[PDB]
């Protein structure tokens, strides 16, 4: 009985996504664009208290699932209905794509990092080092 | 701390939609 | 007293580098400066663009048949890029290798957002089995009772 | 063809071009 809703839950939350951002041949897409509206309403209300909270929590792609498990935890802690169910999903797709986003600028800092190793060891720093090093890139021109 | 500030909201968004 | 090293190249490609993907980003939302790295990446980012509008297109489709992943990103990059130098260095195959690395790296980084959505499904999933929210559900008549 | 190959081909074709306009002598 569980595993039939965890395994509904995946499809649900697929066209939830699909649609919150859009703003699907299934029963269980159609009830995630039914959500997706309903989400979508209460996210254009309450989201900019949110982003400040989100600023402070900090949330990255390693820690995620520890943050998201016992925010969801305090927020069915008192209780279970319709409603907190659907914040959950507001929730869990919020915090989707601000770790996502937030998480170029560290994407950007790795893929800076594959570059610096690959020129000290294929000798492309020690050909600038030579040249006079990066300030002789300001002489290219005509 | 962050994580009851923003849980502590969704409770209260939650049950004042149903509701 | 010195002179240009190895290592003092590594660290100002860093400064360089960031200020180079700072200006290529910003010129590609457009079309939709303290330091002396700082410029020399402004410098690049400006040359780096027109390269791009003229020759951008071809790399687009060339990276569809590569398909990379966040898994063999760094693979593919460096095999490719010494592919590059095999023949030889010169400036402008450093100026091409920045683009590629620029263009590489927001690709990698868009298509792996579905990758991403995946996982948030899988903390979504896991939660609700494990702290009865399936079992409220699923006697509540299951996913069907939010129509 | 291979896209490491043709990449790296283009990318090597496209810096010569760059280089040898702009890399004064
Ligand atoms: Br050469
Ligand atoms: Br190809």
């Amino acid at each position: 009985s569980e595993e039939q809703v965890a395994q509904d839950t995946e499809e649900v939350f697929r066209s939830y996504v699909f649609y919150r951002h859009q703003q699907p041949s299934s029963t269980m897409g159609q009830v995630g664009r039914q959500l997706a509206i309903i989400g979508d309403d209460i996210n254009r209300r309450y989201d900019s208290e949110f982003q400040t909270m989100l600023q402070h929590l900090q949330p990255t792609a390693e820690n995620a699932y520890e943050y998201f498990t016992k925010i969801a935890t305090s927020l069915f802690e008192s209780g279970i209905n319709w409603g907190r169910v659907v914040a959950l999903l507001g929730f869990g797709y919020r915090l989707a794509l601000h770790v996502y986003q937030h998480g170029l600028t560290g994407f950007l800092g790795q893929v800076t990092r594959f570059v610096v190793d690959f020129m000290l060891h294929h000798s492309i720093a020690r050909w600038i080092a030579q040249r006079g090093g990066w300030v002789a890139a300001l002489n290219l021109g005509n | 701390r962050p994580e009851i500030r923003i849980a502590q909201e969704l409770r209260r968004i939650g049950d004042e939609f149903n509701a």
